[PDB]
Formats: structure tokens, C-alpha cells, sequence
């Protein structure tokens, strides 16, 4: 996608 | 089947017998538990004597009024001093 | 087969149906009979007659003494708290008021009240009513601080260990340090006379506090100390808690090799001693899933959390903080797992179930709620960029902006300005502003997230790599500072390769961004180079992927206690 | 072979051995130093259980042994509400 | 009287229980009425008020079994050149005693030991014979 | 600051004093209330007499066991014809003993 | 400056006048014909309130007067479980 994952919960 | 709560004084012997069975079969099986001959003990349903010739199908109850969870009470009376005493069934206890 | 019912269970049904008049004689029944009557009251749905008996400390103390059937008592208690009656607050207030009347009495009744308070506070901490268990443990502490004696020092240090746990779970970290200092004071007093208390549980709780406060290095130091102070005579609960918190401190310190053994042994101990349907085993599975999610084992990390939720939801009813934490952890792991799929229907379902629960039981100004907001926003924003509508996308961006802003304000109020989680919020806002077509603020958010996560953590950590990847994706796609984007892509790729090897799943987006960057800048030979690099990455991704379930890797352990602990400790040099 | 359950107040409750062995506590009471296989009976003494509840216990013994693996509908055991509690304390003690 | 929780002095009940158990172990005669009354004594100890005395009863039962097995060990060490015969007869007596105590302690096993590190009295006696 | 109950038979004096205050100041308080000279009074704490020179904190009256919400009983006696009667602190009325809910019937 | 709060049993709780005027009812009792007691202390008769309840009321008076408008944390008044019912009716009646 555009960018990476989401940092932490 | 037929389930009975044959009770005399303190003794409250439980019994399983067929509806087609007879009174004398009850007497002959009580022979091996209370060790007395049938001519010495007589059944007493409620307050009336039970004739030995009447089968349990028409003795005064049935298979629905003598359920295993609610057996029918039958009295007894032995012979002492060459005579027969009346039934002496006493109540179990008073619930609180 | 129609097996006839037991006379015990038949009389229990008959007595319960008579509960209108036989309500005073049941309270004088044996403890095993008395609990079964109340469990039958629960099973019949008569919670108002049940809840009018569990609101009393004397009656609840007799049903708390059935240790085997506490897995049913937890579900009954959760049903009562979901019913509407505040049994947890009522019992805590009753104990706190009743202990003061006998605090001036003899030591025997004081010890009996301390035991009752330990049982009740342990129950309320297990259930998750940490704010309603803090009162009980505080009252036990005032019972423990009136007589100068060895056993009262033991009870006081146990009170401070358990009171540290109810203040970590309530996100009261500015009281937890004071509680640990008081515990250290009492422990030093105890060791002054030559009797050394065991400090495994205390140091484990402090490690959990410092990890929750995002002080990863000092949490690692304190978990090292806790592992140093593990003996053979410890209860299984303390050993499991220390192992879990040491594994969590190790995995966030990028020492995945030690954390793996620690958390696998913790899962083995929790499953062996407690069972497959215990709250403690569920907590150990939750920490195991945290490890798996932080070591790039996402596919089985989702399954491990689903195992953790299926235990907590089966034991702790519907609306609990523990079920809420299981939901918010499973929602984030599912979000990470389907980040390349877009199927955020189960993840959003779990994230919204983790907020509809906490808002019921916790105030809006609570820190633990804020994280549950985060997990929703990272999902909702993604649903914005996969939907085929524009107004829906703008509405989802606005909602996620509200969620991240509220969570950031809560983190700033509680933790402070400069730590790891505030910078995580800043990176989340940077990603959001990149998605919200406002990249000027996104650059500032990413830059300040980099500053905070780099001056506090290392320059080669997982989170720093994640944020430099986000910032370079912001640059090379929209802001068009190609040199900075290239250097940050190389930094992120190097850090990911150092940490997780080439099989790291987060390198795919960095490689795609770098390929787009080179197509937009030239050097077609390097474009082909990174294209075959991506091909090799995908080859390594499909290879060694068909792995067994992570709950199978924790088999009957060929390593027991005083072997995993020793292996962890002797490897610190 | 017929065991002789004696209540607190002395009411004998002679019931079949196989029927009484359903309860774990009577099984333990008979098996041990207190077997006494002679006299063709096995008297067991309950110094704490009243008669109005031991009678219901024996009724349940017959009821359960009769309705083992019964393919028909199992009727409810009719525990009277006034003796329901005193039977409950005599249900976990007897493990029946 | 009544099968209810009631306050009871544990010392005299444990004394009568010990006098019964010493005969129950090592296969000595104990009257059947006493054997049946010890079941009610065990129940009353287990459901005693205010604190159920199941833990104290189990602790002193374990202590008494320790004393008895240690005494048997000393007795069989005092024997020589025929230690197998004495050990076998004492083992038969103690196995029968352990089974009969597991029968007698069935309420403690069911409602206290199995409802909690602890082992059943039948298992405790055999494990203590091993230890 | 220490709070007491002087309990001369049926009377009860809820006075306040400091820990640094002496027993003779307490006797002066009772003089100001009961109109009896301090030589006529003899104070008793738990059937133990209090010396005049001893301070209130010396005799065992700290601000932790004689707080206002639970003051400490201090006995007192009056001289009767150049003598001194023993302490006769009559007990308060016994409250209605609420039965324990777990007491079996 | 001192008032003698005579109870129903004859107990004479001599409490300070500022303390006793915490309660509205004692203030009303000491207003009007009730303040005509020239003999130093004003004796207030409490023929309904027992000694064990009036003692706790006087302790509450000296507790509220001392702990009024205090910035420090204030402990709750210790009321025994067996006395709470009787103290509740005396707290209403005295308006304290
Ligand atoms: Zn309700």
C-alpha cells in the first residue's frame, strides 16, 4: 500500500 | 412395577414387586429378611387387612399410586403371647 | 439415555425454588452447598435474589472459599456487574468500613480480616475491578501497619505487591512508584532483622509498571532482577507473572531469543498448573500473542489472541476490562494481519467491542480506554482508504482524528510529554494526516515522532524503523523530498534486516516505496535490482511459511524451571 | 443382603444393597471394618440424619436404581419444600 | 442432631478419631457403630463453624500417618535377617489401613482435598509409605 | 491533642487537652466542672493511678488511642471524709445484641 | 460553657456547650425555658436516648467540632453494627 502498518495497539 | 414401603413400628422395609404378583409372594420374600413365617405376619393396608388371595393388581393400589419415588405404605403385625396386636405405625418426624 | 438427576442437584433445585422463604437458613449451609444454591440461582436467571446476597461481605466470603468453583463464581460475579448492581464497589466499601472497626482489636481477628481481604482483593483483581480491589488492598494495608511484627511485615509487603498489581491495571502509574517505594521500605525493614522476603513478584510488578510507562530499559533491568530472585518454593502464579513480564520486557528490548524461551515456558507453566480454561492461562496467552506480534509471527499471533479471548469471554462473561483488553489486542493483531487484505470487518468488530465495554465500566478520562481508541482509529482510517466513497472517507478520517486526538491527550496527561507511547500517537497522527491529504502537518508529526523515539529508544529499533518508513512513504509519494525519502528507506530496510532478517513482513512496503521512488527519479538498473530484491523477498516469504500453530510449539517442555531462568540470567553478560 | 439403614431416632430403613450402594458415603460406610457380612444383613447407623429425610433418601435410592438408563421420560423426584433443605444437607453428605 | 454446620471442639473429636483410626490402620478390631459414627465426626469436622476444620484435620492426619510410618520403619529396622517378612506383613496391614482410611475420609477427599498441592488420604498414606 | 472521658460513676466529661499538658491541669479542668479541688480527685487509667507530675503523654494518652471519635476512659474518685473511694466506672447500657445471621436455628 | 446531657439511664455526659450546639435539637432544648438552669451547667434530659447511644452522640459532637473545616483527610465516624440502628434514630431526633 502507501505506507507501513500501525504502531502498537 | 410396584414399589412398597412396608412399615412396622420402626422397621420401614422397602420392597419391589410386580403388579401381577400376589400377597403371599410378598410374605415369602419378607421371610428372608425379617425371618418370620407368613402365618405369623399379616399385611395391613391403611387400616384394613389384606386377603392373601388377592393379587397386587387388585389388592387396593396400582403401578401409578406406588411409584418408586412415592411408595405405598403397608403395615405389619407379628404374633406375640399367642395373639395378634394391631398395627403400630408411628410418624417419621416433624419437619421444621 | 435420560440419566436420573442427582439427589444433590434435585434438592438444590427444590431449595432454590423455595428461596422466597428459605433465604436465612441457606446462609448457614456448608460452603460447597451454599455456593451451589447461589450458582443455581444464577442459572435460573434470578440475579436479583443472587445479587442481594453477594453484596454482603460475610456471605461472599463463604462463596469465595470454594477455590475449585471460582471459574463459575467469576462468571456469576460478571453477570451481577452486568446486571446493574455494583457488587464490586459494594463489597469493597463493606470490607473497607468493616476493617476499621477491628483494626484496634486483637491480632487474631486482624489476621482473619487480612486473609478475607486477600481473598476478596485477589478475586476482584482477577475479575478486573482494579479500582474496586485497590480499596480492599489499601484497607488490608492499614490492617498491616498497626503492629510491629515479622508476620505483619510479610502481610504488608504482600499487600504492597498485590496493590502494585491493581494500580498497574488501573493505569495509576503515579501511585505505583510510591507503592513500590513503600514496599521496598517494608522489605528493607524486614531484611534488617535478618529475614529476607522474596522479591520476585514485587520486581515483576515493577517491571510491568515500567513497561506500561514505556521505560523499557529500566523495565528490562527490573525483570532481570526479578528473574534473579526466583526460587523453587514460589507459587506458580508468581513464577508465571514474572516470566510473562520478563518476556514482555525482553521482546520490547529487541531480545527476541530470550523472550521466546521465557514466554514459551510461561505458557507451559500456565497451561500445566492451571489449565486450558483459566484466566491466568488467558493472560499468559495474551502476553504470548504480544511476543508473536512483536517478532513477526502475525498469522499465529491472531490465533493466539483468539484463544486468549475465547478463555476470558468464557470465564469473565461479556462486559469486563479483561475481555476488553483481549478484544483490543485481538483487534490490533487482526488489523495488522489483514493490512494487506483490507478485510477489516472482524478487526473493527473487535475494536468496537473493546470500546463499548470500557466506556461502560471506566471513566472517559481513563488511560486504558485511550489505547482501545487507537486500535479503532487505525482500523477506521484504513476502511476509509479502501472504501469507494468520498464522504464516507472524510467522515472516517474525522472520526479517526477525534480518536487519535483523545488518546494523545490522555497519554500526555497521564504519562507526560516525552516517552514512547506519546511518540506512537504522534506517528499515528502523521499517518492519519498523510491519509487526510494534509502532508504539511504530517511531516511535522513524523519528524517529532522520530525525535522522541530516537532520543529515547535506540536508532536501530523496530519502532524507529516503522516511523522512518512512514516518514519516507510520506515523502516519496506526496511531499517529494526524494533524497530524504531514499535515505530513510535505506535506514528502515537496514534496521528491519538487522532485526527480523530478510523474512520481515514490513520490508514489502519499504521495497514498494523505494521502487516507486526510483521509477520517479531514474536509475533503471537500480530499479531492476530492487525489483529482483523484492522477488527474492517474496520467495523467502512463501518459503518457510507453512509453520505449525504457536500453541503447538509450547508442548510438554523439555526445559523446566531453574533451567529457563538460568539460561536467561547467565546470558545477560 | 438387604442393608439396614438406621435413622437418628431409630427407624430402620431396610433397602436393597445394590440400591444403597449408589450413594458414595453408604458405599464407604459398608466397605471397611464395618462390613459384617454375617447375619444376612448390613446394618448402618446414621446418628445425625432424621427419619423424615432418610425416608426420602431411600425413596431416591429406589428411584435412581429403577430409572437407570431409562428410555422413557424421567419423572421429577417429589421433594417436599419443607424437607427440601434438610434433604440437601443429607444429599452432599451421602453423595447421592 | 442435625446435619448443619456447628461449632465443635476439634481436640476431643480428633482424639476419638485417632483412637478409631489407630485400630483402622494395621487391621485392628473397631466396632461397626463406632466406624459409622466416625463418618459423621469427619463430616462435622469438615463443615465446622466458623472456620471449616478440613485443613487442620488433613494436617493432623498427615502428621499421624508420618508418626505411624516412622514407627513402623523403626520397628522393621529393629528386625534383621527376616526384614522381608516383617515388611510384607506391615505392608499388607498398612495397605488395608490406607484403603479403609480413604473410605473413612471420603468427605474430606471429596469436598476439601479434591476441591483445591494436596493429595487424597488414600494417596497420602501410600505416598508417605513410599517417602 | 488528647481527648478523654472522665467517668466518675455515671458522669462523663468529654474534655480536651494536650499531650504536653500535665495531669494536674486535667484535675484543674475537673475542678472547673465539678467544683472539687484537685486534692480531692484521684485519676485512674485502666485501674492505674496517675501521678500529678506526670504529663498526659507520660501516662499513656497519645493522640492515636484517644482520638476524638474514640476517647480514652479516665477514671476519677472523690475524697470522702479524708479517704478515697475506688474507681466505680459504671458500664454503659448494653446495646441490643444483633444475632449472627449464620448462626444455625 | 458546659452542658450536662443526662441520658435515660441517669448517665450525665458533661459535654462542652459549643460541642452540644452542633445538634439542632439540643440547641432548641437550650433555648427558652430550657436555659433557666442557673446552676452552672445546663442539664438536658434525654429520657428516650440510652446511655450507649448518647455517649456515641457526644463523641460525634467532639469529633465534628474538632474535625470541622479541616484541610486534612477526615476519618469517618466509627459506628458499631449493633448500634447503628439506635444511633440513626438519635441522629434524626437530635438533628446532628
Ligand atoms: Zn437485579
Amino acid at each position: 500500500l502507501t505506507r507501513n502498518k500501525g504502531p502498537a495497539a | 412395577d410396584v414399589f412398597l414401603m412396608i412399615r412396622r413400628h420402626k422397621t420401614t422395609i422397602f420392597t419391589d414387586a410386580k403388579e401381577s404378583s400376589t400377597v403371599f409372594e410378598l410374605k415369602r420374600i419378607v421371610e428372608g429378611i425379617l425371618k418370620r413365617p407368613p402365618d405369623e405376619q399379616r399385611l395391613y393396608k391403611d387400616d384394613q387387612l389384606l386377603d392373601d388371595g388377592k393379587t397386587l393388581g387388585e389388592c387396593g393400589f396400582t403401578s401409578q399410586t406406588a411409584r418408586p419415588q412415592a411408595p405405598a405404605t403397608v403395615g405389619l403385625a407379628f404374633r406375640a403371647d399367642d395373639t395378634f396386636e394391631a398395627l403400630c405405625i408411628e410418624p417419621f418426624s416433624s419437619p421444621p | 439415555e435420560w440419566i436420573p438427576e442427582t439427589l444433590y442437584n434435585t434438592a438444590i433445585s427444590a431449595v432454590v425454588d423455595n428461596y422466597i422463604r428459605s433465604r436465612r437458613d441457606i446462609r448457614s449451609l456448608p460452603e460447597n452447598i451454599q455456593f451451589d444454591v447461589y450458582y443455581k440461582l444464577y442459572q435460573q436467571g434470578r440475579l436479583c435474589q443472587l445479587g442481594s446476597e453477594f453484596c454482603e461481605l460475610e456471605v461472599f466470603a463463604k462463596v469465595l472459599r470454594a477455590l475449585d468453583k471460582r471459574h463459575l463464581l467469576h462468571h456469576c460475579f460478571q453477570a451481577l456487574m452486568d446486571h446493574g448492581v455494583k457488587v464490586a464497589s459494594v463489597l469493597a466499601y463493606s470490607f473497607s468500613r468493616r476493617c476499621s472497626y477491628i483494626a484496634e482489636s486483637d491480632a487474631a481477628v486482624k489476621e482473619k480480616a487480612i486473609q478475607v481481604g486477600f481473598v476478596l482483593g485477589g478475586f476482584l483483581s482477577d475479575a478486573g475491578w482494579y479500582s474496586d480491589a485497590e480499596k480492599v488492598f489499601l484497607s488490608c494495608l492499614q490492617l498491616c501497619t498497626l503492629h510491629d511484627e515479622m508476620l505483619h511485615w510479610f502481610r504488608a509487603v504482600e499487600c504492597c505487591v498485590r496493590l502494585l498489581h491493581v494500580r498497574n491495571g488501573n493505569c495509576k502509574y503515579h501511585l505505583g512508584e510510591e507503592t513500590f517505594k513503600l514496599a521496598q521500605t517494608y522489605m528493607d525493614k524486614l531484611s534488617k532483622h535478618g529475614q529476607q522476603a522474596n522479591k520476585a513478584a514485587l520486581y515483576g510488578e515493577l517491571c510491568a509498571l515500567l513497561f506500561a510507562k514505556s521505560h523499557y530499559d529500566e523495565a528490562y533491568k527490573w525483570c532481570i532482577e526479578a528473574m534473579k530472585e526466583i526460587t523453587a518454593g514460589l507459587p506458580v502464579k508468581v513464577v508465571v507473572d514474572v516470566l510473562r513480564q520478563a518476556s514482555k520486557a525482553c521482546v520490547v528490548k529487541r531480545e527476541f531469543k530470550k523472550a521466546e524461551q521465557l514466554i514459551k515456558h510461561a505458557v507451559y507453566l500456565a497451561r500445566d498448573h492451571f489449565g486450558s480454561k483459566h484466566p491466568k492461562y488467558s493472560d499468559t496467552l495474551l502476553d504470548y500473542g504480544f511476543y508473536l506480534l512483536n517478532v513477526d509471527n502475525i498469522c499465529q499471533s491472531v490465533a493466539i489472541y483468539q484463544a486468549a479471548l475465547d478463555i476470558r469471554q468464557s470465564v469473565f462473561g461479556g462486559k469486563n476490562i479483561h475481555v476488553a483488553t483481549a478484544h483490543e489486542d485481538l483487534a490490533y493483531s487482526s488489523y495488522v494481519h489483514q493490512y494487506s487484505s483490507g478485510k477489516f470487518d472482524n478487526a473493527l468488530f473487535h475494536a468496537e467491542r473493546a470500546i463499548g465495554i470500557i466506556t461502560h465500566i471506566l471513566p472517559e478520562d481513563h488511560l486504558l480506554l485511550a489505547s482501545s481508541k487507537r486500535v479503532k482509529a487505525l482500523i477506521l482510517e484504513e476502511i476509509a482508504i479502501d472504501c469507494h466513497n468520498k464522504e464516507t472517507e472524510q467522515r472516517l478520517l474525522q472520526e479517526a482524528h477525534d480518536l487519535h486526538l483523545s488518546s494523545l491527550q490522555l497519554a500526555k496527561k497521564a504519562f507526560g510529554e516525552f516517552n514512547v507511547q506519546t511518540a506512537k500517537h504522534y506517528g499515528n497522527l502523521g499517518r492519519l494526516y498523510q491519509s487526510m491529504r494534509k502532508f504539511k502537518e504530517a511531516e511535522e508529526m513524523h519528524i517529532k515522532a522520530i525525535q522522541i523515539k530516537e532520543q529515547l529508544l535506540g536508532q536501530e529499533d523496530y519502532e524507529v524503523a516503522l516511523s522512518v518508513g512512514h516518514l519516507a512513504s510520506l515523502y516519496n509519494y506526496d511531499m517529494n523530498q526524494y533524497e530524504n525519502a531514499e535515505k530513510l528507506y535505506l535506514r528502515s530496510i537496514a534496521i528491519g534486516k538487522k532485526l527480523f532478517g530478510e523474512g520481515y513482513s514490513g520490508l514489502e512496503y519499504d521495497y514498494r516505496g523505494l521502487i516507486k521512488l526510483y521509477n520517479s527519479i531514474g536509475n533503471y538498473e537500480k530499479v531492476f535490482e530492487y525489483h529482483n530484491v523484492l522477488s527474492n523477498w517474496n520467495r523467502l516469504r512463501d518459503r518457510q511459511y507453512s509453520v505449525t500453530d504457536a500453541l503447538e510449539d509450547v508442548s510438554t517442555s523439555p526445559q523446566s524451571t531453574e533451567e529457563v531462568v538460568q539460561s536467561f540470567l547467565i546470558s545477560q553478560n | 443382603m438387604y442393608v439396614k439403614l438406621i435413622s437418628s431416632d431409630g427407624h430402620e430403613f431396610i433397602v436393597k444393597r445394590e440400591h444403597a450402594l449408589t450413594s458414595g458415603t453408604i458405599k464407604a460406610m459398608l466397605s471397611g471394618p464395618g462390613q459384617f457380612a454375617e447375619n444376612e444383613t448390613n446394618e448402618v447407623n446414621f446418628r445425625e440424619i432424621p427419619s423424615h429425610v432418610l425416608s426420602k433418601v431411600c425413596m431416591y435410592f429406589t428411584y435412581k436404581v429403577r430409572y437407570t438408563n431409562s428410555s422413557t421420560e424421567i419423572p421429577e423426584f417429589p421433594i417436599a419444600p419443607e424437607i427440601a433443605l434438610e434433604l440437601l444437607m443429607a444429599a452432599n453428605f451421602l453423595d447421592c | 442432631t442435625s446435619l448443619k454446620p456447628r461449632v465443635v471442639d476439634f481436640d476431643e473429636t480428633w482424639n476419638k478419631l485417632l483412637t478409631t483410626i489407630k485400630a483402622v490402620v494395621m487391621l485392628e478390631y473397631v466396632e461397626r457403630a463406632t466406624w459409622n459414627d466416625r463418618f459423621s465426626d469427619i463430616y462435622a469436622l469438615c463443615v465446622a463453624y466458623p472456620e471449616p476444620l478440613g485443613e487442620r484435620l488433613y494436617t493432623e492426619t498427615k502428621i499421624f500417618l508420618e508418626n505411624h510410618v516412622r514407627h513402623l520403619h523403626k520397628r522393621v529396622l529393629e528386625s534383621e535377617e527376616q526384614v522381608l517378612v516383617m515388611y510384607h506383613r506391615y505392608w499388607e496391614e498398612y495397605s488395608k489401613g490406607a484403603d479403609y482410611m480413604d473410605c473413612l475420609y471420603r468427605y474430606l477427599n471429596t469436598q476439601f482435598i479434591k476441591k483445591n498441592p494436596l493429595m487424597e488420604i488414600g494417596e497420602l498414606a501410600l505416598d508417605m509409605w513410599r517417602k
